[PDB]
């Protein structure tokens, strides 16, 4: 049971920083759409085109 | 002319009305609730007046969803209920509304559930025995064949199993008509309750009304009187006799308590209304039975905190003939059915209706019950070892006895496994007499628990 | 990993509107220590949810001819006089659904364990009418608890509400949360006729406290079919009253589609001192022991509502633990009789019988199970038929 | 099984933070796309035009007072139905005068309004108190108000101030400026709804009526263009208030002056102040929806980011920017 | 702009504000009293919004000397108090109005008095065993490090000088910080703390702040929430360990109950305010450690009339992971520190947190304490004399356990002159292990009262 | 001054038969208004 929890540990160590890392790249991805995004939700709430 | 809802206060609504149609005391009127997933018609009783127009109800349903302002129509005449022998075999709610079968009754003749007590010329003194089967309750507590029974009871201390053993012992073999009114119980115990009665076939003579308590007060207040309208009216204008269970009446009364506040009454003693004798006089004397005329009631009377000084329990008191009073320390002592056989009398346990040897051996029991009761302080720290040897054998007897009246009952099957036992009333005068005089001392105490006759003792006996 | 997180926000930015409405709205005239008084709303339903602006929600109790008294269902520090309150339209209700297992949430169905929103298929009001007498059957379907005390002399059956009742530190929570674990065995086996789901309800429990229990519910895997409605004692009267019916609800949500509940809670005293309060806040003229006339129904409208629902209605059950604290070892109380009266059975843990090394604590003697061999494998009954009064003798 | 089940979960928990993180930076940009937006007049007005094209496509008393209420009001109907402009000054005058004497005489009050059916008694008192004093009309008011039965003793002040309200509204209907008094009364409305402590100054009934109307007179009806009936107006209301408010006062002695001539005011708030073209648009589409004809009090709001919205009674239909801009930050996932 | 006084009852105050200015709850207001020897700025907390743009304020100085109709000034802030690391070594008042040096603190940073929770999320149980030293401690309520501990009392049993040996012993040593909150002690104990700190040095660690019982019933009701403010900001700010004493949130209660009857609010079960349970939940669950950072809270409550079932007593035991309920029938027989062994009880006293041995040791004594209790009745009627064999000795061996679990505690040589002494825990699970065997229960019960120990155990049974 | 004379004159006002009106009616209890003279 020691040695189980010591390599669940280990892998949720392991995950944890590679999704930090895929977080910090699908950022990037985001902000590209960002813009986007916020003038299609302006839009929506004036009801027309912004 | 219609009514208006003005001020709604959880079970109270308040309802202003035209200056000339002023709805009469008890009265029900129908408002609506609209919300679709609490939709219905919403039943209130007129239980004040308070001036100006206005008219304080009772709500049958809850009263969430309903809105300030809501018409509320008049319907001229107090909550009604079926009536006749087609309500036999059929489960209603207070308010008359078939259940397992809706619109069963919507034509049959309606009585009103409020009515006055037959007059004192009408009442005649009940003395006949109702032979049980139960050893305490045909010893000590012998019943009344058309008086009032009842069953008091603290919390969990086994009334409802008591009650639907009565039920198993007097209403099998009932040639007359059975009416149960779940007053605020447990609706698994009712739900169990109609399915025992359907495998009997004693259904088909038995018309129950469920006011469960999960309904608020105001069926828990008025499903009492709506039992109680069939049972009179198969009382009155059928002469059958009756059999009108209740369970627990207690829940009429604390109803009454719970919009007792709401209504602007002032609480009296351990927060009661102060009408809690009138009321509980109104219904209880209700179900007394008329000269040539019977209804055999018995109502379980919950104990609040255990505690027989409460004043439910005590003005209910004067209400009956016979009172199993069950009591927290017997059932803690594994002697199911739990009847404390000092507390509980009859006012049929008189050697002029029971017989001599019957009074006899009951009041000795009694006596060897007190006195071992007076006993259990010594015992407990000086020891037994230093009594008397005439109390160091009454202590033995009374340990005996207080065993024997324990009982395998029917409905307690699954309490105990073993299937129940019928005791006659000559075997338990018997075999209670030889306990008194001591010819069952050589036989273990534990010989004596949940057997139910003197064959069975002798039985019990040899396998121990 | 995936291109969700700009799509769920580009499906929620094209399919998002605010459609404008009436929305007849009143104005808070007093507000203090949870409760609110709301003129206008003339079309207010009683019991109906109200928005206050800052996201807060309140259930109007008391509707008078002047005002709408209205208990606060969380932080009222944000409540002040002149404040505009909505009526939300729909009577006191919460989100329901499968996406609330393994969730900690309010008494209002919003999470509090710091994970996403719950996808809640439907919402249910908390005050539906309780299974009638024609709408139940026999509980017959055993709820192992894994405790030999427990399944032998006071079995506790689906559809059956066991009533865990004793002082402080007598064993209560550690009952039911073993009663809680001991269902991953049905849970991994599939099959919606065996898996029982369950729902601890916490009241007035300090926060660490509930953390705990989840932690021992994680570490026994639990939390894959538990939900906690949790209304920590830092939360107002309003929660503490309202949690009982919220993982009532939930419970039932599961319970009218066929699929066995548990429902724990801990404890229904501090629900009535919750109800307490909120009467008195209200000014409510209160009863004995200060409690409302109405703490007798407050319970049973609840416990009412665990059942064994019949065949027709899906077969499916809701079992209920409700757990009472007594006050020094007396059971003979105003409340714990009232929910003795209200249940089908007791587990009376005493404090005596705990420190003389009777673990898990029951007085067999008090204790009793109404279902009794009902609630039992034919085994077990078998086995242990007078087991309870053997041992009260 | 449980460690892959964290790992899943803080799977999730990043998806659901970049979203939380993507989600809040798109509202805020929207928020500052839609301020500058709403910043254009034509714009501005673009959205209030599409809001109406929107719009386009959708009491304090008891029974025995209201029932008493409505008759005093009929008969006040009756017996001013022939007064003047002088006479209607002298009832309203007079009326104000007994509901003060009322006011002050608690136990008068308290012994006038008992509500036994017997009238014949409280007349006589009522004669013999103020028969010399007053005119025929307002006194056979007076009377009538006293032989019809109130719930409470403070109802028959209110009832004496309703008709004394009345008398002062007629007046105002002969002479014709019953809409110039409706607005005039909305403009002091709107003037002790700001500078509120003055509204304190002037609810304060504890101190005599006549340093209060003597404030009012000084602050705001003492001005030429104060029209003279809504100034009586508000010196009666001022002289009764009686612990009502005095901003709620004129407010609610607005909402009298607009439901005696049947219609019902509609407060609208708006970034800016609507053109004609819009409120009149505003006015027949809101007479649409309530079925009643109606008065807009318009507020300018900047703070609503360019909407419109209204409130009639109860009922509120909120069209605002800002609102809609709330609920999209509010509605995020 | 600002309003008036408007009504004066008490420390409660009504004031007036126009419309628009109306303050938000739990807002500072500022009054003034210009008589005489009473002239002082009145902080003023809003407690309530009664409409008709009144609140309803608690006052935090006595109001003695406030006229109607003076003008009060809203701050627009809730009362606010000094926090860092300049906040140590210092005493202050409720209101954060330093003593020692009374110009201090007014240009350091100022936190809100009221404030959230901890998030749920932020919270997970502590399991850490803080060893202290006490045999009774260490052995039957094992203390949590970075958890919440009680000592329960009446009134004179020894709760002020047992949280005085817990300074002595946690704090002395303690590497990060601690805040004394009296809440309602004597002015007196504040004193002596705060020399006894500045004599132990221990007093350039801790921050104290007092409002003890002269102050009216907001101070003492807003104190605790004041040094739970800098205790926060030590937890959270700093990222030290924390040590928080109170002594006694009974008092905080108590004015909590004051207030609500000068409210108006209508009063609950014993007279207590209705919102006890809520106030109590609002104040006790700030004082708990989220993850990564550790507050130890050690409360002192006092239970009236020694009444352990009174609400404030009750409603803290939900709150607290260890308890130490001190009796005064251990206190009559000069067990200090006079624990009652049965009724306390700890979270972490579990076999996966403190060891097999540890528990089994402790659930012995346990065990023979609770028999020891049970015999009560017989012992105080017939003595050891008439029990069994078994049970003399188990009665013998309980008595020895009894008087073992007294220590001679540090804080206690001010009183008996005699010093104290610190068992480890080892040592103390090995001696009581030899108690419940029997080995020591040949040496007179004279040789275990406040002896602390095995060697000292085995000095003084030389001496006797 | 008139004030009281005239009070005091109507109160006194208040062999004709004495009828009342029954206001309020609950629990057992009848409020009835009028009646100067029982
Ligand atoms: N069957 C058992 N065997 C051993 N220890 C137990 C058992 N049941 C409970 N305990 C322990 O006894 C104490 C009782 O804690 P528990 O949480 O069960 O009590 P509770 O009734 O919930 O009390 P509270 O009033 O403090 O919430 C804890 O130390 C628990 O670990
Ligand atoms: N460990 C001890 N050793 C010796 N004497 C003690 C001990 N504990 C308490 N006492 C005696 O009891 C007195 C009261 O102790 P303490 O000040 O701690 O009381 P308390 O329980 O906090 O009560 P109060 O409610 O008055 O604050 C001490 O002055 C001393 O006389
Ligand atoms: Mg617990
Ligand atoms: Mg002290």
């Amino acid at each position: 049971r020691a040695q189980a929890s010591g390599e669940v540990a280990q892998t949720l160590t392991q995950a944890d920083q590679q999704l930090s890392a895929q977080g910090d790249q699908v950022r990037s991805g985001l902000e590209s759409s960002v813009d986007g995004l916020s003038a299609k939700l302006a839009s929506r709430i004036l009801g027309v085109d912004v | 002319t219609a009514g208006r809802v003005v001020r709604i206060t959880g079970p109270v609504v308040d309802v202003e009305f035209p200056r000339g149609s002023v709805p009469e005391l008890f009265n029900a009127l129908h408002a609506e609730i609209t919300f679709g997933a609490l939709a219905k018609t919403l039943t209130l009783e007129v239980a004040q007046h308070l001036g100006d127009s206005l008219v304080r109800c009772i709500s049958m349903q809850p009263t969430d969803g309903l809105v300030r302002g809501v018409e509320v129509t008049d319907t001229g005449a107090s909550i009604s209920v079926p009536v006749g022998d087609g309500v036999k075999g059929h489960v209603f709610n207070a308010l008359g509304d078939c259940l397992d079968d809706p619109g069963y009754g919507k034509d049959f003749e309606h009585w009103s559930i409020h009515r006055k007590p037959p007059a004192f010329s009408d009442l005649e003194p009940r003395t006949e025995m109702l032979e049980t089967g139960l050893k305490v309750v045909d010893l000590l507590t012998p019943y009344v064949r058309g008086g009032k029974i009842a069953l008091f009871g603290g919390a969990g201390v086994g009334k409802t199993v008591l009650i639907q053993e009565m039920i198993n012992r007097i209403a099998r073999n009932f040639g007359g008509t059975s009416v149960f009114a779940g007053v605020g119980e447990r609706t698994r115990e009712g739900n169990d309750l109609w399915v025992e009665l359907a495998d009997a076939n004693v259904l088909k003579d038995t018309a129950l009304v469920f006011g469960q308590m999960d309904e608020p007060p105001g069926t828990r207040m008025r499903v009492a009187l709506s039992a109680l309208t069939m049972a009179e009216f198969f009382r009155d204008e059928q002469g059958q006799d009756v059999l009108l269970f209740i369970d627990n009446i207690f829940r009429f009364t604390q109803a009454g308590s719970e919009v007792s506040t709401l209504l602007g009454r002032m609480p009296s003693a351990v927060g009661y209304q102060p009408t809690l004798a009138d009321e509980m006089g109104e219904l209880q004397e209700r179900i007394t039975s008329t000269r040539g005329r019977s209804i055999t009631s018995m109502q379980a009377v919950y104990v609040p905190a255990d505690d027989y000084t409460d004043p439910a329990p005590a003005t209910t008191f004067a209400h009956l003939d016979a009172t199993t009073e069950l009591s927290r320390a017997v059932f803690s002592k594994g002697i199911f059915p739990a009847v404390d056989p000092l507390a509980s009398s009859s006012t049929i346990l008189d050697p002029a209706i029971v017989g001599d040897e019957h009074y006899r051996v009951a009041q000795e029991v009694i006596r060897i019950l007190q006195r071992y009761k007076d006993l259990q302080d010594i015992i407990a720290i000086l020891g037994i070892d230093e009594l008397s040897e005439e109390d160091k054998q009454l202590v033995n007897r009374a340990r005996r006895i207080e065993r024997f009246l324990s009982q395998n009952m029917m409905a307690a099957e699954q309490f105990t496994g073993q299937p129940g036992s019928t005791v006659p009333l000559k075997e338990t005068i018997e075999a209670f007499d030889k306990l008194t005089k001591g010819e069952f001392d050589h036989l273990p105490e534990q010989a004596f628990f949940l057997i139910g006759g003197l064959d069975d003792l002798a039985k019990k006996a040899e396998s121990l | 990993s995936a291109a969700d997180i700009e799509g769920a926000i580009e499906d929620y930015v094209s399919s998002f509107s605010a459609d404008t409405e009436r929305e007849e709205i009143g104005t808070v005239i007093d507000a203090g220590d949870g409760i609110a008084h709301v003129e206008g709303l003339p079309s207010v339903m009683t019991q109906e949810l109200l928005e206050f602006p800052g996201g807060v929600l309140g259930v109007a109790l008391n509707l008078d001819e002047h005002s709408v008294g209205a208990v606060i269902l969380g932080e009222f520090e944000k409540i002040e006089e002149g404040q505009q309150v909505k009526r939300t339209g729909e009577v006191l209700s919460v989100p329901v659904g499968d996406a609330f297992l393994g969730r900690v949430v309010n008494p209002l169905g919003q999470p509090i364990d710091g994970q996403g929103d719950i996808a809640a298929e439907t919402r249910r009001a908390l005050e539906l009418q309780a299974p009638s007498v024609v709408q139940r059957q026999s509980v017959s379907e055993p709820l192992q608890t894994g405790i030999k005390a427990i399944d032998a002399m006071t079995p506790i059956g689906r559809g059956q509400r066991q009533l865990i009742i004793g002082d402080r530190k007598t064993g209560k929570t550690a009952v039911c949360v073993d009663t809680i674990l001991n269902q991953r065995e049905a849970w991994l086996t599939g099959d919606p006729k065996q898996q029982v789901r369950c729902v601890y309800v916490a009241i007035g429990q300090k926060g660490t406290t509930i953390a705990s229990v989840k932690r021992a519910l994680e570490e026994g895997g639990a939390m894959e079919y538990t939900t906690i409605v949790a209304a920590p004692a830092s939360d107002a009267a309003g929660f503490k009253w309202l949690a009982p019916y919220t993982g009532s609800a939930i419970g039932q949500h599961w319970m009218y589609n066929g699929k066995h509940v548990l429902i724990v809670f801990d404890d229904l005293s501090k629900q009535a001192d919750a109800y307490r309060a909120i009467s008195l806040l209200l000014r409510r003229p209160p009863g004995r022991e200060a409690f409302p006339g109405d703490v007798f129904y407050l319970h049973s409208r609840l416990l009412e509502r665990c059942a064994k629902l019949s065949d027709e209605l899906g077969g499916g059950s809701m079992t209920g633990l409700p757990i009472i604290e007594t006050k020094a070892n007396d059971i003979s109380a105003f409340i714990p009789t009232n929910v003795i009266s209200i249940t089908d059975g007791q587990c009376f843990l005493e404090s005596d019988l705990f420190n003389q090394g009777v673990r898990p604590a029951i007085n067999v003697g008090v204790s009793v199970s109404r279902v009794g061999g009902a609630a039992q494998i034919k085994a077990m009954k078998e086995v242990a038929g007078s087991l309870r009064l053997d041992l009260s003798q | 099984a449980q460690g892959a089940q964290q790992i899943q979960l803080m799977r999730q928990q990043l998806i659901r933070q970049l979203r939380t993180g993507l989600g809040a930076e798109a509202v805020n940009k929207a928020a500052e796309i839609v301020r500058a937006h709403v910043a254009d007049p034509q714009a501005q007005s673009a959205t209030v035009d599409r809001f109406l094209s929107e719009l386009e496509q959708m009491s304090r008393l008891r029974a025995a007072s209201r029932q008493s209420l409505a008759a005093l009001v009929e008969k006040f109907d009756s017996v001013a139905g022939g007064l003047d402009a002088d006479g209607l000054t002298n009832l309203a005058d007079e009326l104000a005068s007994v509901a003060k004497l009322l006011l002050s005489e608690t136990a008068l009050n308290k012994h006038l309004a008992e509500p036994t059916d017997d009238s014949a008694p409280k007349v006589r008192l009522l004669e013999r108190l103020l028969s010399d004093k007053v005119s025929a009309t307002t006194l056979d008011l007076l009377r009538t108000a006293v032989s019809n039965r109130w719930s409470t003793e403070s109802n028959l002040i209110d009832a004496v101030e309703h008709t004394a309200r009345l008398a002062l509204l007629k007046r105002a209907e002969i002479a014709g400026e019953v809409d110039e008094v409706e607005e005039q009364l909305f403009r002091f409305g709107r003037v002790l709804d700001a500078e509120p402590r003055l509204s304190a100054l002037l609810s304060d009934y504890t101190t005599p009526a006549e340093g209060r109307v003597a404030l009012l007179d000084k602050a705001l009806t003492g001005r030429p263009g104060v029209n003279q009936t809504a100034a009586a107006l508000l010196s009666q209301t001022v002289g009764l208030l009686r612990g009502e408010r005095a901003d709620e006062a004129v407010i609610d002695l607005a909402e009298l002056a607009v439901s005696r001539r049947g219609e019902v005011v509609a407060h609208v708030s708006a970034a800016a102040e609507l053109s004609d073209a819009q409120r009149t648009r505003l006015t027949e589409v809101l007479s649409r929806i309530y079925g009643r004809p109606v008065s807009v009090q318009l507020h300018v709001d900047p703070e609503l980011l360019g909407g419109l919205s209204i409130t009639v009674g109860d009922e509120v239909i909120d069209g605002s920017i800002a609102s809609r801009l709330a609920a999209a930050q509010t509605g995020l996932p």
